[PDB]
């Protein structure tokens, strides 16, 4: 009897007032799923626990309603691709820090400078006997 | 432990839990003789003595190879008539299937004698196995017995009639020797039993979290070059 | 989380010892 | 001017927020610091000191706001024969010696009343 | 008297596990209006020891929020079901917090407690606010040394017989069954004595308890299964140095694997310096131990509690604005930017202090 | 905000006029181009290049202070 007096409560399931105005996720997590992960399976309960209380664990109106894509997730290749024009040393700095808290010894830092700035200057000698072959 | 939580589980377009007639756009129509020239069917009435002449020759022809055991062809028997009672005690409405459900089943019991009759049904091989492995079991205890010798089996059930003897020489406040108390003495028997035999690791972890396989030999390496044979 | 580390030590966030054990054997069966 | 009701506790104590399904995976690394201001806030770096000369200059200044603190400092700073104005009391003698100075001097008032009452006539 | 207040119930068994009530110590807090916190006891223990904990004035935890120490199912006297899935004992907590008209809570657990507090927040996170953890984890258990003792042990006590068995014959086996002294202790107070001196029983159901520990499988209390989710909200473990329920070394990536929010070690995860003894787990006694457990759990309760993820602590709430995805709100004429989230208060649904700062905010205007 | 931006808005004062107060607020598409092409302070209007030199100069400084005080 408390679960069901509970349930048809109105103030135990009800919206606050600016709950209209914020900003509201429009997808269960189907859309974009973590695959790898060690807690993947936990990942797609949560996905299955929130299209259940959508249809009160009755999935044939979801199976009926329209589905929808992400569309948090639109234009997001754009987003970045302009924030890493208006600087690239923030972006790649923060994208990067996690990574850098492990960092290599001097010797192997030197190796990827020495081969990676060796690589560019035959790639500029390769260039220059091309304007060779040219003339 | 864990239901399923979807209510529609069930549900299909024809109904709740249909497995007789599914939904489907080419639905059966009636026919009206007065306007009908002609039709080409398959269904018949036959089906009914179908039934009954494959239930004979299932049975017939798998007696040739139970060499006489009448056992086995009791046994038999019962397992052949829970293939052939399925559609009368099952869920589904085996009479509201879509083109005709007798004609579906004896169909698919004519396949299961094609085999029977070249002695090819997993059934039957399934049935040589199963017996020849009692019969080895049951020769093991004969063998035993007319040597005097007291069979594994025999040493449970007088080391089981002392236990109980034990326990209710004692319980005289109570003298309600439940089968509940029966039945936790033999399997503290059975268990203190089946661990004693050298039985391949069946359960995936032991006592402990480690798995209880060979390939479970992690670090520190303590054990050095095989040896060979010794002559 | 789904920050988990470098692809090349992937395989050690599996593993979950029932002893206090050091060190301990990565691989999880 | 308003205070509110002593029980209650700042808004931002009671405040609280729930999480939710999706979640944001990004987990903050550093507290946003794009203003650097942090007046009214005093160092943390007077933690652990001990007592020091600061403590009675400091005193002495707090006390200099009062009428009643300003007899003290200027009695405490002149007629008080110690080396230092780091005072630390470890023994009760100079209490002691003041108080027997004092509750002593208070003796002989009954004896001395009695005097009084029995000098005003004679029994007999 | 007053601070401590227990309502005061019989257990009943219970057919549905929808129609299981829980009951529970309540202690009221130092100021008006505080949020809640629902902690857990560990299995079989007595929520009284919990006491001198939270209404110490040195930890002064009463200050920040109002405490219910909450026994789950066929545990104390809260009801009795056989069945003890984390989704159903879960639903009760819910239930309790509407009958006791409470909108949202902290959660708190001891061990296995532990286990209770976050399947709540796995189940219900929407009305949680944050979950500490104390000498436990998201993780199966079911072969760890600890647990096999508790589970020993909870088998040992189902072979007393309080009827025939006289009161000397019960200590001579507590002490012979039992080597654990706090074990011990812990069991011998859970026996009591029904009206009318009939006959003397266990306060918990030893025969639904020890089904659940003795069949070992996944719906075993020592066992976290997979079922139970991700919790999204805020989770602070704090565990012994040397402790036999969590250790180091891999007990702690489950909270990782668990728990979204976990940051990670020194964080939201940290360790209590001490020594290799196996009272260790009931922080409670030694003060070393919940000296350091109260301050991080202060600091959770004031700092880190109830925040919204992307904040780092309650201080930003007001001026760090979080970014906002496009396209997520209905109005169409809506210039998408940074917003600071709603906070809201503990108990907003069954109070109107919004209608009522509603009315004020007007008159000013 | 800086001065340079300050002379924008001085010579941009109309057109913030018809974009903010007349096409801001119309629905349809001339209010989500209006709201989109505002006139105002820089959302992320910070240049990072000067930032840069700053940074530079202030590294750079401090090791020209200490190879030069010997
Ligand atoms: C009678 C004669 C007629 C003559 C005229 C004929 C013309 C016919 C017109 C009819 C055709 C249009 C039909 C209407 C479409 C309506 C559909 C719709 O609702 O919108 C869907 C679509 C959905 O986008 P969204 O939902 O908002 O979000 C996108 C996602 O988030 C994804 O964004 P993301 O951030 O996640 O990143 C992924 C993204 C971007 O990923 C990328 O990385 C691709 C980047 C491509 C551009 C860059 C190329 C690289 C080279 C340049 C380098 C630039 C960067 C350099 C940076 C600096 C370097 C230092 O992937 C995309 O490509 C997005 C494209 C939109 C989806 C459409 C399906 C595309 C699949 C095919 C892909 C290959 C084609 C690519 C075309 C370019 C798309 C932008 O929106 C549109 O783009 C609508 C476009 C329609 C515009 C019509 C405008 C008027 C047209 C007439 C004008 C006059 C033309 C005259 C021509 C004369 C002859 C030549
Ligand atoms: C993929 C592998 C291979 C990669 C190959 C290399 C890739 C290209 C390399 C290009 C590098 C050039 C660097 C230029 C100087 C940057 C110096 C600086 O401090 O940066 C900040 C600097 C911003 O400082 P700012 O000047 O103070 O502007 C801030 C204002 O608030 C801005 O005000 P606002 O917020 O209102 O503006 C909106 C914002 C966002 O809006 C957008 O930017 C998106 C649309 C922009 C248009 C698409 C750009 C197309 C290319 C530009 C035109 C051709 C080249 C122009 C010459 C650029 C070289 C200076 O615009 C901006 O971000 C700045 C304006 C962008 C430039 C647009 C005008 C271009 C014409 C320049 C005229 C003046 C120079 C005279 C002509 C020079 C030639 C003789 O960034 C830039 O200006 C542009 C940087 C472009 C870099 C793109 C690629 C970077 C990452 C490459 C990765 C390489 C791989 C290795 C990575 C290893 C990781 C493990
Ligand atoms: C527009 C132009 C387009 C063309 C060019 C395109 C170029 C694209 C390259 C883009 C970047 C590559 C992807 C990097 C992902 C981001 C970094 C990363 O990996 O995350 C860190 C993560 C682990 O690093 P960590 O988390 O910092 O932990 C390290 C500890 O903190 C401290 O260290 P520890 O104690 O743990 O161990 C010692 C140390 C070991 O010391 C090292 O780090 C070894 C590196 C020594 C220097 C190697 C020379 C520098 C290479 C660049 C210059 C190329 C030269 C010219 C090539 C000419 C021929 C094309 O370990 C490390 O620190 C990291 C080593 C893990 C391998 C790093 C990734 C491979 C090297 C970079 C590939 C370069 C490819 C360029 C060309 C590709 C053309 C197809 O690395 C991994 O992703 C794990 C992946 C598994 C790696 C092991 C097995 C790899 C087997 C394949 C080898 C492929 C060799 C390719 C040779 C190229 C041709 C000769
Ligand atoms: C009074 C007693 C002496 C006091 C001397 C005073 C010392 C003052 C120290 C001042 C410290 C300066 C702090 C600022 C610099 C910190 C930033 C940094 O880069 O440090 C590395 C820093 C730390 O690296 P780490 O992983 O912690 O390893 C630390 C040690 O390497 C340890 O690594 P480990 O534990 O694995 O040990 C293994 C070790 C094993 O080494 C050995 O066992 C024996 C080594 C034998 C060397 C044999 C050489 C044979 C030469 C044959 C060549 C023949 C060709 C000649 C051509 C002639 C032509 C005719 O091998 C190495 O570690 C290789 C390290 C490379 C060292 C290169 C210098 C070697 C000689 C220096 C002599 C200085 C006088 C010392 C006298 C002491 C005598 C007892 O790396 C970073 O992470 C920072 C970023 C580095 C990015 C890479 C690019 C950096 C380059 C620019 C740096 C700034 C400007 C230049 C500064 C000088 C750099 C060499």
């Amino acid at each position: 009897s408390l679960h069901e007096k509970m349930q048809t409560d109105y103030l135990w399931v009800k919206d606050h007032s600016q709950a209209d105005s914020w900003a509201k996720a429009r997808t269960h997590g189907y859309n974009y799923i973590a695959h790898t992960v060690p807690n993947k399976k936990e990942r797609y309960e949560m996905i299955w626990r929130s299209m259940g209380k959508s249809t009160d664990w009755e999935l044939e109106k979801f199976r009926l309603g329209k589905k929808f894509p992400d569309r948090g997730n639109k234009r997001r290749w754009f987003k970045n691709l302009f924030r890493l024009i208006k600087n690239p040393m923030g972006y790649i700095f923060w994208k990067t820090y996690k990574a850098r808290l492990a960092k290599p010894s001097l010797i192997v830092t030197s190796m990827f400078i020495g081969f990676t700035l060796g690589f560019i200057k035959l790639k500029a000698q390769s260039i220059a006997y091309s304007k060779k072959q040219y003339a | 432990g864990y239901k399923i939580r979807n209510k529609s589980i069930f549900w299909t377009r024809a109904g709740w839990k249909n497995n007789w007639h599914p939904k489907n756009f080419n639905a059966p129509r009636p026919s009206y003789g007065e306007f009908t020239m002609g039709i080409r069917c398959r269904n018949d009435h036959h089906s009914f003595l179908r039934y009954v002449q494959t239930y004979r020759n299932m049975s017939r022809h798998c007696k040739q190879y139970f060499l006489g055991d009448k056992q086995l062809e009791e046994t038999f028997i019962l397992g052949l008539r829970s293939l052939f009672l399925v559609p009368y005690d099952s869920q589904c409405l085996t009479d509201q299937i879509k083109h005709g459900g007798e004609r579906r089943f004896v169909d698919q019991l004519d396949r299961d004698f094609e085999l029977i009759s070249y002695n090819t049904h997993p059934y039957q091989l399934f049935t040589y196995t199963v017996r020849n492995e009692h019969l080895a079991w049951k020769n093991e205890q004969y063998e035993k017995i007319q040597k005097g010798e007291k069979t594994f089996e025999q040493e449970l059930l007088d080391y089981l009639d002392e236990q109980v003897l034990a326990e209710k020489a004692k319980l005289r406040d109570g003298q309600n020797f439940s089968i509940e108390r029966m039945t936790e003495i033999a399997l503290h028997v059975f268990r203190k039993a089946r661990a004693g035999k050298v039985r391949p690791a069946q359960d995936v972890r032991g006592p402990d979290g480690n798995v209880n396989d060979f390939l479970e030999q992690r670090r520190p390496f303590e054990h050095p070059n095989p040896t060979g044979v010794t002559h | 989380t789904l920050q988990w580390g470098s692809l090349a030590e992937r395989p050690m966030v599996d593993r979950v010892m029932s002893t206090s054990t050091w060190p301990v054997p990565y691989y999880q069966r | 001017l308003q205070w509110g009701s002593l029980a209650e506790r700042p808004m931002v104590d009671r405040v609280m927020s729930t999480s939710t399904w999706p979640v944001p995976y990004y987990q903050r690394l550093f507290k946003a610091y794009p203003i650097r201001e942090k007046k009214d806030k005093m160092s943390l770096l007077l933690s652990d000191i001990d007592i020091d000369d600061t403590n009675w200059y400091q005193a002495k200044d707090f006390l200099r706001g009062s009428f009643r603190g300003r007899q003290i400092v200027d009695y405490v700073e002149n007629n008080i024969a110690s080396n230092t104005y780091i005072l630390i009391q470890q023994d009760v003698a100079n209490m002691a010696k003041a108080y027997v100075h004092d509750i002593c001097g208070y003796i002989d008032v009954a004896n001395k009343e009695n005097v009084r009452i029995l000098s005003k006539g004679d029994l007999i | 008297s007053r601070i401590i207040n227990h309502l005061r119930g019989d257990p009943v068994y219970q057919d549905n596990t929808k129609d299981v009530s829980l009951r529970g110590t309540f202690l009221r807090g130092k100021y008006d209006d505080l949020p809640t916190m629902i902690f857990f006891t560990e299995a079989c223990d007595l929520t009284a020891n919990w006491i001198p904990f939270f209404t110490n004035p040195q930890y002064d935890i009463l200050a920040h929020r109002n405490v219910w120490l909450l026994n789950p199912r066929n545990f104390g006297n809260s009801d009795r079901h056989p069945s003890f899935d984390l989704q159903e004992m879960s639903d009760d907590v819910m239930r309790f917090m509407y009958s006791q008209k409470i909108s949202m809570a902290t959660l708190g657990g001891h061990g296995i407690g532990g286990k209770i507090a976050l399947a709540v927040g796995c189940y219900h996170a929407e009305r949680v606010t944050g979950v500490f953890s104390i000498d436990s984890s998201p993780m199966d258990q079911r072969y760890h040394e600890a647990f096999k003792e508790f589970k020993g042990y909870v088998n040992a006590l189902t072979e007393i017989n309080f009827k025939t068995w006289s009161d000397k014959d019960v200590k001579v086996f507590l002490k012979e069954n039992i080597k654990d002294p706090k074990w011990r202790s812990i069991f011998t107070n859970n026996i009591s004595k029904n009206a009318k001196t009939q006959s003397d029983s266990f306060n918990f159901e030893i025969n639904y308890l020890n089904h659940n520990l003795n069949f070992n499988k996944a719906d075993s209390l020592g066992n976290w299964a997979v079922k139970n989710g991700i919790y999204t909200g805020r989770a602070h473990f704090i565990f012994p140095e040397y402790s036999r329920w969590v250790h180091l070394a891999t007990n702690t990536l489950p909270m990782h694997k668990v728990c979204a929010r976990v940051k990670g070690f020194g964080h939201d995860i940290f360790y209590v310096q001490g020594d290799e003894n196996p009272l260790n787990h009931w922080v409670y006694d030694f003060e070393n131990y919940a000296n350091v457990v109260a301050s991080k759990l202060n600091k959770f309760l004031h700092s880190y509690d109830g925040v919204h993820a992307l904040l780092k602590d309650r201080t930003e709430i007001g001026n760090f604005m979080i970014p906002d995805r496009i396209k997520s709100r209905n109005d169409s004429k809506h210039i998408y930017g940074d917003y600071s989230p709603a906070h809201l208060h503990h108990n907003w649904r069954f109070n109107h202090i919004y209608e009522k700062h509603d009315e004020l905010d007007k008159k000013l205007n | 905000m800086n001065p340079i931006q300050k002379a924008w808005l001085k010579i941009l004062e109309p057109v913030s006029y018809v974009i903010n107060e007349k096409m801001a607020k119309r629905t349809g598409i001339i209010g989500k181009l209006g709201r989109f092409f505002a006139i105002g302070p820089r959302e992320y209007g910070v240049h990072p290049i000067n930032r840069m030199f700053i940074f530079m100069n202030r590294k750079y400084m401090a090791f020209q202070a200490v190879a030069l005080h010997r």
